[PDB]
RNA sequence: GCUAAACCUAGCCCCAAACCCACUCCACCUUACUACCAGACAACCUUAGCCAAACCAUUUACCCAAAUAAAGUAUAGGCGAUAGAAAUUGAAACCUGGCGCAAUAGAUAUAGUACCGCAAGGGAAAGAUGAAAAAUUAUAACCAAGCAUAAUAUAGCAAGGACUAACCCCUAUACCUUCUGCAUAAUGAAUUAACUAGAAAUAACUUUGCAAGGAGAGCCAAAGCUAAGACCCCCGAAACCAGACGAGCUACCUAAGAACAGCUAAAAGAGCACACCCGUCUAUGUAGCAAAAUAGUGGGAAGAUUUAUAGGUAGAGGCGACAAACCUA
RNA sequence: CUCCGCAUAAGCCUGCGUCAGAUUAAAACGAACUGACAAUUAACAGCCCAAUAUCUACAAUCAACCAACAAGUCAUUAUUACCCUCACUGUCAACCCAACACAGGCAUGCUCAUAAGGAAAGGUUAAAAAAAGUAAAAGGAACUCGGCAAAUCUUACCCCG
RNA sequence: CUCUUACUUUUAACCAGUGAAAUUGACCUGCCCGUGAAGAGGCGGGCAUAACACAGCAAGACGAGAAGACCCUAUGGAGCUUU
């Protein structure tokens, strides 16, 4: 019980797909390319996360600000739930102070 | 199951009838060989030419050769129980018969000797398209030496001896689907006559039951 | 306790929810004093059935029919096939005036009809 | 019931004859008339804010004296925003789901069968 | 008819006409005794025991002496695999019983004889089901169960 | 998900699309403008830069407007911008006392006013503030016609800029039929707030108000196809006879 | 008619048979079956072409399509590619052994071109006078398409018109003139019903 | 050997992109889904509180529409907890992707269905053959606990040292938690499978880069600066507040109904005593027939009686012949 | 045995009719389980009414004597308008509220012991303990917190209200 | 009650059918004395000891049930009263 009993089917993956081959290219396009465009410009993804990092407290601030006002209502709820908690949990609770 | 869903455009195909188109009764006595005469020649020769129709290069001389050889092949995949070549050897009203039997068991059949050559007794054609195809059917009379001895589900003997050969006189009906051009020459069942001697008694000892009466009901003579 | 999921019909509640609820049928009258029915014979629809005899049209239609294309009925369609030719022998004859649109079957006023095409006042 | 597929034919004629019919009545009503619907109506905001074709009703009295007519809400109070807005982003994630689970489809297909990439 | 508006009728206002009614009724069979006289339909529930006499009459020209008509609840007890309630239709039943001291009684519509075609059927599926459980037969009790196919 | 649009921007939104598009876009162009409130209830900084007292620094300072709630009885009135105050107050005027809750309610009265261009008296229900902003505009009909939309504070001020701002614009022989010479004084008086009768139909006009103004114009009943199709038909045959 | 659950799996019983609601109940929820996409155009493989197996015992056989399933892509040859089971099976009769066909997939058959019997590759392609046919790829030949009997099971040239069967030269008659009248108006005057009596107007909302 | 076990899909999650959606006929605000009769009833109105300040009473972050920076600075504040700008600065922006889940997961979802509640509301469980089932005598097997094949022989945390030998001999006071200290007769645990609990700044350290400079404008700098690695759990109250839903039970009331044999006295908030209402005492029952009953014995039974139907009073309240009663166990 | 029973109201909604099913009913092959087919037919009951003005002091109780207080369920007229007909809906059951095929709850009419409706014992044995009854020598509250319980059916007094 | 007894029914026990619940660390689950977190089937010294059902009993397993309602503690609540 709890294991399978046949062999899961084998894993091809195709080490030289063009996603692959060209993977990490333009990487240093500010380098090599007179410093016009910054490599953080070739991230694509959340438009509160291009070129930013941060811990979950301020990325909850962060997402908040930014598209706040295009969320649901039912998410924009959990999301202002979510920085309370973490607002008390992070400058509240701890083992070090 | 006796009637596939109605009102659908596909039918069941079938390859090989169900029985004998005019069975052959043989004359009593032939065995100690071993008008009306021209009549039946006259018919088989007309069932000849249509075969000869759909097959131009057909000969009824070599059949009883070909016949011969189908025959043993046939028995012979019972002693492997090769399923796959046995089909391509017999029809499936054949199949049935030869297999169903044993499945559970053993069966050692060999070819000894033919004690005289196979003659063509019969060939005759179904009616011209019954459900646009025709079949035709030859019965081939062998007289041969063969060897049985079929052994039980754990491994005992049950009938026949591995060693000694008996003679053997039956009639074997072949069957072809003239209209199919993948279609062959395939055993399709064998004719018993009334006259023919009775088989070896097997092995073991059977008791038949007489009749089960309740309690309200008697027995009579 | 109650079923709420299922339909609530004249079969269900006292005596009052009973007698007060229908089943889809049409009033054909009105109650007057003393609980008396009045029937209206105008409020009763009236089958206009017509004379079958000598019809030759049958319920089904023999396979031997040759195909046709389907081609629905429009207003376009409707304007030439009856309206077209009495304009046209009209206008070559010079007598067309817009005075005289009824006399090529226009209608402006629906009131007034046995049969007013909107608002529908008859039946199918 | 012997040859069942007599009755499909019947319908199936008797729905052709409304059609038939109807299609006259409709062409003849927009020639005099110009209406699209024999029947008339009106677009209404119900009392749950949604937009509906008010079918109307045949009555004896006008509108503005007719008691029962007129307990009828044909508007929305500013309390009923909000939950359209929740039915609304209730459709968009359905739709969200149905458009992205066609892509993945489109994907496991691919993988399947790798020929057409074309 | 059945799924239309009605025209409102001011007094003195013309006659309700219907000219293609789409009331659909069925002949039958009564589950229990009745007069010889009396004729059992299944109506629509839209249709009066005003309107099944004028649509006989008019359509049928069938008298008609006495019309009574009832609801008939349909089963709503079945579940299905979800167990959700499955609704039989209702249906309203009427009762119809001739003028001119006529008596109707409801026909056999499946009569024995008509139901054998003396003609015989050519399948070839089927006579081969039939032509092969007949010409094979029972395993021999004296045999043992051995089998019966080889020769020797 | 996220929706393509901001929440806030909804409504702007609706105003492109449906009866709205229709709708004058002078009428628009008004709902679009928001100017600020002349201050009532708060004084104003009057400058745009202060020196804090502590630092000695310039600091800017922004004027916060007061909150204010109108009761739906204030349309049919004249308050001249007041409404009720909602807020809270510390007991003694002490930061560490109670937190009460306070409304200031505007001391109503009611008045009789008569307006040269409507020729008629109305009985509005006014406050002190209003009758000072008439008084510093020598009549009602000045300050119903100066104030503007978002000072008046009252529907029923708004109906009344309309319907002089109609007769102004008409030259309404309605106004004393029998004094042409008196009738045409009034309106050379007030010639400075002439408009165009178009604009001025739509003045103070809320948007459901609009909406049903714009839906009424553009009702009319569909044009049968029967009419249609005569004119294509007539058209259609001069032009083969041409080319005969 | 029936509303099929949305992941049912059609198989060689149509379905709504008696064999299908046994292997298919209500309740079932098997894994889909991964078809690929076939547009109506590019399909080009119709009852009673003749084919010839690629794959399997029967490679190299030519047959006739007896049946097409769009849903599976599926092909069945008459009497090829067959599996014997038997049939009509009771507890006194071992049954009747009988072949049965399996289906095939489209890529698992092959054209043949009709002047040479061999599999080709084929293409849909437009005559001169605009009708849409296959062409055979490597000898441009046309491949007319089979004639195949109809599903209604009705042969119009041994057709005998019954009692209830308009006739053709009654069905095809017009009768109808065009007016500006409803059928209601056509019947009153046909009948010859009068009514004089004017509809009052109602109030409608 | 059974019971079971195993599976890969259904679909889903987070983003991008793009601004969605209403009506065949018929029915549907009255008791919704009800063909057909005198309306004139009509929307607006500061959130509170938990919580933090280790109580609490002022006070305690909550998208308000440009990423960054100015800056956690000015400033506010039981000047405590904590709150917190602006001028100014000024960038990028190619939908069709995944070091996301794979039936106790991922939406609650096969479904807001079954089921539960008068109502508001709460809210599931699960499926698995194959190319073909028009191949069903098919797709072998081995895997938890629980059993069966196969009950048991002096003696003891069940084991260890061993031994020719299972036991007999010798040695040995289960585990976790909690405590000064537990074999403790302190806590938790029948057992199996799955699920279930350490999130981050400030500096500092370590290892690279460059170096009086470092850093891809801001910032730091008397060897600094930039970048990386590395430290901060889970379940549980009684409560408080806001907005809804509830008087079909019960408390009392309103409209209009119903019941009360016989005897005594004949006048009766009178007596005896059925129906009926109540529940004094005893036994039985205590996972019961019953989340308050049965049997007997009792109180009342023409009255301040009992009772059917519809209506009313709603939680900062109702209602109360005050029992802190009763307001859906 | 008869605690009932029959019917209406209310509630419930096809929930022991037929056929085909051997699925179950706290046991059991009939069926309350499954599928299909049947059914409850209006006279009873529900669903009512043109307008305006106007009229309506004197209970009920066998309503007659009699005596009441708590002072009571039942009524029109005038003028105008109005010639028309029998629709629609309820109708079944062994049934509802209590998680149950619950010793519980449940309005009215009639029967007042039955014409209607029902079965306390699966079979056996006849131990303890326990439960429900009957009978008892002599004594008769010596029991016990107390005459609790049972039996019999009675006297006097006190406290509180 | 002295002072209980007899019989019947239910229960009971046995046979057949159907088939719960709290409980349960593992148990190969004795007595005496002593000891010990202070009251031992499990530790020390002795004694006893083939195995396994069924029916009774209620001295023990600090028996089961309900995170003691008594008491105290908490900068945990709540109702009520008030100069
Ligand atoms: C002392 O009396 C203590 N056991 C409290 C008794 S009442 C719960
Ligand atoms: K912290
Ligand atoms: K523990
Ligand atoms: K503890
Ligand atoms: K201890
Ligand atoms: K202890
Ligand atoms: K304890
Ligand atoms: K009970
Ligand atoms: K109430
Ligand atoms: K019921
Ligand atoms: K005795
Ligand atoms: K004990
Ligand atoms: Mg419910
Ligand atoms: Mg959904
Ligand atoms: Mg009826
Ligand atoms: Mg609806
Ligand atoms: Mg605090
Ligand atoms: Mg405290
Ligand atoms: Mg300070
Ligand atoms: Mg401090
Ligand atoms: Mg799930
Ligand atoms: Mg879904
Ligand atoms: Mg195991
Ligand atoms: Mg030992
Ligand atoms: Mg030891
Ligand atoms: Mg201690
Ligand atoms: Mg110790
Ligand atoms: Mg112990
Ligand atoms: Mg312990
Ligand atoms: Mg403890
Ligand atoms: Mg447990
Ligand atoms: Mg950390
Ligand atoms: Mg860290
Ligand atoms: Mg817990
Ligand atoms: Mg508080
Ligand atoms: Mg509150
Ligand atoms: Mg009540
Ligand atoms: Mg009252
Ligand atoms: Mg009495
Ligand atoms: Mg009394
Ligand atoms: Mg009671
Ligand atoms: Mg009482
Ligand atoms: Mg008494
Ligand atoms: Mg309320
Ligand atoms: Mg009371
Ligand atoms: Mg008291
Ligand atoms: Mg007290
Ligand atoms: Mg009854
Ligand atoms: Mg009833
Ligand atoms: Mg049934
Ligand atoms: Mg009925
Ligand atoms: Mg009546
Ligand atoms: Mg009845
Ligand atoms: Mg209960
Ligand atoms: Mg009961
Ligand atoms: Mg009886
Ligand atoms: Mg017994
Ligand atoms: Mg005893
Ligand atoms: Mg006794
Ligand atoms: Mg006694
Ligand atoms: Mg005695
Ligand atoms: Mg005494
Ligand atoms: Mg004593
Ligand atoms: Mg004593
Ligand atoms: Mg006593
Ligand atoms: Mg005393
Ligand atoms: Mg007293
Ligand atoms: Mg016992
Ligand atoms: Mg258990
Ligand atoms: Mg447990
Ligand atoms: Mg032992
Ligand atoms: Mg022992
Ligand atoms: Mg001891
Ligand atoms: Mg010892
Ligand atoms: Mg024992
Ligand atoms: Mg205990
Ligand atoms: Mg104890
Ligand atoms: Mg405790
Ligand atoms: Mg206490
Ligand atoms: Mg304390
Ligand atoms: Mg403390
Ligand atoms: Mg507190």
């Amino acid at each position: 019980i709890g294991i399978r009993l046949t062999l899961p089917p084998p894993k091809v993956v195709d080490r030289w797909n063009e996603k692959r081959a060209m993977f990490g290219v333009y990487d240093n396009i500010g380098i090599l390319g007179n410093f016009e465009k910054h490599p953080k410009e070739l991230i694509r993804g959340p438009i509160w996360l291009r070129g930013w990092k941060g811990n979950e407290l301020q990325r909850c601030i962060r997402k908040r600000k930014m598209v706040g006002s295009r969320m649901f209502a039912d998410d924009l709820h959990n999301l202002n739930k979510r920085i309370r908690y973490l607002y008390k949990h992070f400058n509240r609770h701890g083992k070090f102070r | 199951l006796v009637i596939p869903p109605e009102k659908s455009d596909r039918s069941i195909h079938l390859a090989c009838t169900a029985g004998i188109f005019d069975a052959y009764v043989p004359p009593e006595g032939d065995a100690r060989i071993s008008t009306e005469r021209m009549k039946k020649t006259m018919a088989s020769q007309v069932s000849i030419r249509r075969i000869k129709d759909y097959d131009a290069n057909f000969k009824i001389k070599d059949f009883p050769e070909k016949a011969k050889d189908i025959f043993i092949e046939a028995h012979l995949c019972l002693n492997n129980s090769d399923h796959d070549r046995l089909h391509t050897l017999v029809t499936e009203h054949c199949f049935p018969d030869m297999t169903w039997d044993i499945k559970y068991k053993t069966v050692r059949w060999s070819f000894v000797e033919s004690l005289e050559p196979s003659h063509v007794v019969q060939v005759r054609c179904s009616s011209m398209m019954n459900q646009g195809n025709v079949y035709g059917q030859i019965t081939v009379r062998m007289h041969t030496r063969q060897t049985l001895a079929i052994y039980d589900r754990f491994g005992r003997l049950m009938y026949g001896q591995e060693d000694v050969p008996k003679d053997v006189l039956e009639y074997v009906v072949f069957e072809k689907q003239l209209t199919n051009p993948y279609g062959s020459w395939r055993m399709h069942t064998k004719i018993v006559p009334p006259w023919a001697p009775p088989k070896q008694p097997i092995l073991k000892t059977v008791m038949i039951p007489g009749p089960q009466l309740k309690p309200e009901e008697e027995y009579e003579e | 306790g109650a079923d709420r999921m299922s339909k609530w019909t004249s079969k269900r509640g006292p005596r009052s929810f009973r007698g007060r609820k229908g089943r889809g049928a049409k009033g054909i009258g009105f109650l007057t004093s003393g609980w008396r029915f009045v029937q209206i014979k105008e409020m009763v629809p009236e089958f206009v059935v017509p004379d079958l005899t000598g019809f030759k049209l049958k319920p089904y239609v023999s396979y031997l029919a040759p195909e046709s294309e389907e081609t629905p009925l429009t207003a376009a369609q409707l304007f030439s096939e009856a309206v077209a030719p009495a304009i046209e022998k009209d206008f070559k004859d010079g007598t067309f005036d817009p005075d005289n649109l009824e006399k090529y079957g226009f209608e402006p006023t629906q009131e007034g009809k046995l049969f007013q095409l909107y608002p529908r006042n008859f039946l199918r | 019931m012997p040859s069942p597929e007599r009755l499909d034919k019947v319908v199936d004629s008797m729905d052709a004859l409304d059609k038939v019919v109807q299609e006259r009545e409709d062409a003849l009503r927009l020639l005099q008339t110009g209406q699209e619907r024999a029947r008339p109506g009106a677009w209404r905001r119900d009392i749950f804010g949604r937009i509906i074709w008010h079918k109307f009703k045949q009555w004896v009295i006008p509108w503005h004296l007719n008691k029962r007519y007129n307990r009828k809400r044909f508007f929305a109070l500013p309390y009923v925003d909000h939950f359209l807005r929740l039915e609304r982003e209730k459709r968009a994630r359905i739709k969200a789901r149905k458009e992205n689970l066609e892509r993945k489809k489109a994907k496991i297909l691919l993988k399947k069968f790798p020929h057409l990439a074309e | 008819a059945r799924n239309v508006v009605y025209p409102l009728y001011r007094l003195g206002g013309p006659q309700l006409r219907v000219f293609r009614t789409n009331f659909f009724i069925q002949l039958v069979r009564p589950g229990v005794a009745q007069p010889e006289d009396t004729v059992q339909f299944r109506i629509p529930m839209e249709m009066t025991r005003v309107d099944l006499r004028n649509y006989l009459e008019g359509i049928y020209n069938v008298p008609v002496a006495a019309v009574r008509t009832r609801v008939q609840h349909g089963s709503n007890k079945r579940r299905d695999h979800r167990n959700v309630r499955i609704k039989k239709p209702d249906y309203k039943v009427a009762y119809v019983q001739l003028a001119h001291g006529q008596t109707f009684t409801f026909p056999d519509l499946f009569p024995e004889k008509d139901e054998s075609p003396e003609g015989s059927a050519a399948d070839d599926l089927y006579s081969m089901l039939e032509e092969e459980r007949q010409q094979r037969q029972s395993s021999d009790p004296r045999r043992g169960g051995v089998p019966s196919w080889f020769g020797l | 998900p996220l929706h393509k649009y901001p929440v806030w921007l909804w409504k702007r939104l609706q105003l492109r699309e449906g009866i709205c598009s229709r709708l004058p876009g002078h009428y628009l162009r008004s709902l679009e403008e928001e100017r600020t409130p002349t201050p009532v209830h708060y004084r104003p900084h009057g400058a745009k830069f202060k020196i804090n007292p502590k630092n000695g620094q310039r600091e800017r300072v922004e004027d916060v407007p007061i909150p204010i709630y109108f009761p739906p009885e204030s349309q049919r009135g004249l308050w001249g911008g007041e409404g009720w105050i909602l807020g809270q107050i510390y007991a003694n005027n002490d930061k560490l006392s109670k937190r009460l809750k306070k409304v200031w309610k505007p001391q109503l009265f009611e008045r009789e006013f008569y307006s040269e261009i409507l020729d008629k008296k109305f009985t509005v229900t006014v406050t002190m503030r209003t009758l000072d902003l008439i008084d510093e505009a020598y009549g009602l009909d000045f300050y119903i016609l100066k104030t503007p939309k978002e000072d008046l504070c009252s529907k029923f001020g708004m109906d009344l800029k309309r319907g002089m701002l109609l007769r102004l614009a008409r030259q309404d022989p309605q106004l004393h039929p029998e004094d042409p010479e008196r009738r045409a004084a009034i309106y050379d008086k007030y010639k400075e707030f002439a408009i165009p009768e178009e604009e001025a139909e739509w003045v103070g006009l809320t948007l459901e108000e609009a909406i049903e103004k714009q839906r009424l114009l553009e009702e009319k009943d569909p044009v049968p196809l029967f009419k249609i199709y005569v004119a294509e038909l007539i058209q259609q045959l001069q032009q083969q006879a041409l080319s005969e | 008619k029936v509303t099929l659950p949305p992941h049912y799996r059609y198989g060689m019983s149509p379905p709504g048979s008696v064999a299908d609601k046994r292997k298919n109940p209500p309740w079932i929820r098997r894994r889909p079956v991964v078809v690929e996409p076939i547009s109506d155009e590019d399909w080009y493989l119709f009852c009673g072409d003749t084919v010839e197996i690629l794959e399997g015992k029967d490679a190299g056989k030519q047959g006739k399509v007896v049946q097409v399933i769009r849903q599976r892509n599926w092909v069945v040859v008459g009497g090829l590619n067959t599996h014997y089971r038997y049939i009509g099976k009771t507890m006194d009769y071992r049954g009747t052994m009988i072949p049965s066909e399996a289906p095939l997939l489209h890529r698992q058959v092959k054209l043949v071109d009709p002047m040479d019997r061999k599999p080709t590759e084929i293409e849909w392609r437009f005559t001169e006078a605009g009708e849409r046919v296959r062409v055979s790829t490597r000898s441009g030949r046309i491949i007319p398409k089979p004639e195949f009997p109809r599903a209604d099971g009705i042969v119009p040239e041994t057709w005998i018109d019954g009692p209830k069967d308009t006739s053709v030269e009654d069905a095809l008659e017009r009768t109808y003139v065009p007016c500006l009248k409803t059928l209601q108006e056509e019947v009153m005057e046909a009948m010859g019903i009068k009514e004089t009596r004017k509809y009052k107007k109602v109030y409608w909302y």
